[PDB]
RNA sequence: UGACGGAGCCAGCGAGUCUAACCUUGGCCGAGAGGUCUUGGUAAAAACUCCGUCGUAACGAGGAAUUCCUAGUAAGCGCAAGUCAUCAGCUUGCGUUGAUUACGUCCCUGCCCUUCACAC
């Protein structure tokens, strides 16, 4: 890996974030990027619920 | 564990949830068993018994009923016979209903038998390779009738009543002490 | 007993085994557990010796 | 309901970026915690 | 995720409560105790 | 040997017992030394102890890595055997190879019907320094135990987020140079003990320009393990992951070889204590 | 290099007063709680050796590519335990039967190292 790494850098001046399958007849996804998004969306939803726990009013915008 | 939940999807929500038994043994919900539905696996700090009941402590919200019945005695004709919502006790009597009860919930006197545990059984492999100082003397039972065992005369009658009594007295004395 | 009502020092009665589970036997409480644990630890200690 | 233990941490992209930065800083400073041959 | 949030919140709440409880216990001991010693010294002087 | 190993362990345990008894006396001598330099008076108990004062004249003449490792710390390169549980799946066999490439001085051994007392005794004959056993679940590594010979400790770990290198396309081959080590956020006394165990699996004295770095980062008791290869650029450092990635959480640590199930427990993970969630030991 | 049946025969781990179903049909006693009986359905050492009999929609041993492996190893067989993490869609131990082929070479592919006599 390193010898390729020097080769790339001298021309210019992390393959573990991609899950790849076997071509039976290739990159399949993004575990790091997908999990971050799926984890944050439930975080803002959890943030929303804790705001809504103890409220009855709310600005009723019908515009 | 069984009968806590109804389907594996329910167990999914409560994985890792804290649990305990009646005895006080704490535990955790590990994972949901694929078969049968609802059954799950839990690991307890010490071995639990079948007779135990495993309990999960949860909290369910309760809401305050919005009931407002101002007393307006002056508007009435009598002014001293205002009557609003009746008590649960009175309501049941008017409808001829029993106070709900659960046979499980009632209390009863509990009598505990003295607890006793079996004697210790050393594995034979360990027992074989023991130092000479500490070798456990396990005296095997005899099955072939010994000749002396077929010879000895046991006094009957007057001695028998006079010997059972000795085993009677000494049993009282040790228990007294 | 200083500044304590006799109502505070009220006996809390102990529950019993459910009838649906009556076959299995007596419901183990904390006291009867402690006896089970102590005896087991006493025996294992001798084996380790 | 109560939970007994923290769930095992998840490896997000932000976590890797934080972990990478620590390693890069250590190498750049050239301090590593490694066993050193004893003299004599 | 809900498990992760709850334990962090519970631990933080437990941390603040102990600091607050220690805070009130210590300030009472420090200030009030000083006066009690001051009074006792005056009683000894009398 | 068997008589040799038994007596050596007995003396060592006896040395620990006396050292714990000697701990009080050591402090008593430290107080006397400070009193002489400062001129401060001694406490009452030390003043009336004539035996200590007479002993002090001889014991005035007195002055790190852990005891099991102190003998060979930085002298003799570790010898490592990496094995698995019985009838391993292919993935565990693949992962066991990756661990072998991780440690420069490791060798992979097949556990087909090897009995554990035979396995440890065989390794003790051959001078093996460390034995590593990996378990698996449906081709997913789950546990890792590191057993230092001749007399422990045995440290047990559980793996999460395991990502083997075979899961990568066109990864290439690894570099087997003696790699640099990074140990981050190990603070408590137990944490040093784990650093002490993990540090000594590697060969001492990497070259300053060695291009392989292994990092064990503790983050809430979950030791992240990463392997990187770096190229020093004119304006910083650029790194690339070689792998494998995985997270280790200690859950046992015994004063003995992994065979001895009766060995004393130096530390264990208590999960059902009420206050389990609050503190992180490592 | 089968099936069925019978016969002979060989292990090692493991010992918490602790070990383990569900859904029904009815009878009797009991103020109740419940107790007992009755009743149908559903679930839940092996290899080895000897003897006797028969008889040779999907799929019939798995393409390309890719991975692992050197002696009690590969592979086949069952038996236990579930030991604060992991595991029962399974994990870990235990014994039983036990081979072929290499144990040389730096030719290719990678990684690494180097540039106190006598004799050289
Ligand atoms: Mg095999
Ligand atoms: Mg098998
Ligand atoms: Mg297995």
């Amino acid at each position: 890996q390193l010898k390729n790494l020097k080769a790339a850098l001298k021309a210019r001046g992390n393959p573990f974030e991609i899950k790849a399958a076997r071509n039976k007849r290739i990159a399949v996804g993004k575990p790091g990027i997908s999990k971050q998004i799926g984890e944050e969306q439930r975080k803002r939803a959890f943030e929303a619920r804790k705001m809504m726990k103890n409220k009855r009013g709310g600005v009723i915008d019908k515009r | 564990i069984k009968d806590m939940f109804s389907s594996a999807m329910e167990v999914a929500r409560f994985e890792g949830a804290q649990i305990k038994t009646v005895s006080g043994i704490r535990g955790e919900i590990k994972r949901a068993l694929s078969k049968p539905e609802g059954h799950y696996r839990a690991a307890f700090e010490d071995k639990i018994l079948m007779s135990d009941i495993v309990i999960l402590r949860s909290w369910y919200p309760v809401r305050v009923k919005k009931f407002y019945n101002p007393v307006t005695s002056l508007l009435l004709k009598e002014k001293t016979e205002w009557k609003g919502l009746r008590l649960t006790g009175q309501i049941r009597a008017a409808m001829n209903l029993e106070t709900p009860s659960n046979p499980d919930s009632a209390y009863h006197k509990i009598e505990r038998v003295e607890r006793h545990f079996n004697g210790l059984k050393v594995p034979k492999a360990v027992q074989k390779e023991l130092p000479f100082k500490s070798q456990i003397h396990q005296m095997k039972p005899q099955k072939k009738k010994t000749y002396m065992a077929k010879r000895a005369v046991v006094l009957g009658g007057d001695e028998k009543k006079a010997r059972s009594f000795i085993q009677k007295v000494l049993t009282i004395s040790k228990a007294k002490d | 007993a200083k500044l304590v009502h006799d109502v505070q020092k009220k006996q809390h009665r102990e529950r019993s085994q459910l009838t649906s589970r009556s076959r299995y036997g007596f419901l183990e409480k904390h006291k009867d557990y402690v006896k089970r644990a102590q005896d087991f630890h006493r025996k294992q200690s001798t084996l380790k010796v | 309901f109560d939970r007994t233990a923290k769930p095992v941490p998840v490896i997000t992209s932000e976590v890797t970026e934080s972990l990478e930065d620590m390693i890069r800083r250590r190498i750049q400073d050239s301090n590593f915690d490694d066993l050193q041959r004893r003299t004599l | 995720f809900e498990a992760r949030q709850r334990i962090e919140e519970k631990n933080k709440e437990s941390s603040d409560y102990h600091a607050k409880m220690a805070h009130i216990v210590n300030t009472i001991n420090t200030e009030e105790g000083a006066e009690k010693n001051k009074y006792e010294r005056e009683r000894k002087l009398r | 040997m068997l008589r040799r190993q038994a007596r050596e362990r007995r003396e060592y345990l006896y040395r620990k017992a006396q050292e714990l008894q000697d701990s009080q006396l050591q402090q008593k001598r430290q107080i006397i030394k400070q009193a002489l330099a400062q001129g401060k008076p001694l406490p009452k108990e030390l003043a009336e102890d004539e035996s200590l004062q007479k002993d002090f004249r001889y014991d005035q003449s007195l002055k790190q890595v852990d005891d099991e490792y102190a003998a060979t710390s930085g002298i003799m390169d570790p010898r490592i055997i990496v094995t698995t549980s019985r009838d391993p799946s292919t993935r565990l066999s693949q992962f066991a190879k990756e661990i072998k490439l991780l440690f420069p001085n490791a060798v992979r051994l097949n556990r087909g019907n090897y009995v554990m007392p035979n396995l440890v005794d065989a390794c003790k004959k051959s001078g093996t320094t460390d034995l590593v056993v990996l378990h698996e679940h449906r081709g997913v590594p789950t546990s890792l135990t590191i057993s230092h010979f001749p007399h422990g400790p045995t440290a047990q770990f559980s793996l999460h987020n395991v990502v083997m290198r075979h899961d990568i396309i066109n990864a290439g081959n690894q570099s087997e140079v003696n790699p640099h080590l990074i140990f981050d956020n190990f603070t408590t006394a137990l944490g040093k003990r784990v650093v002490c165990i993990l540090k000594h699996l590697f060969n001492a004295g990497p070259k300053k320009d060695s291009e392989r770095v292994i990092t064990f980062a503790n983050r809430g008791d979950f030791i992240s393990v990463r392997q990187h290869v770096y190229v020093r650029t004119r304006e910083g450092v650029e790194i690339a992951e070689v792998g494998p990635r995985f997270e280790m959480r200690l859950f046992e640590l015994r004063l003995g070889t992994l065979e001895n199930k009766d060995a004393d427990v130096e530390w264990q993970l208590r999960r059902f204590i009420r206050t389990a969630n609050k503190k992180d030991y490592l």
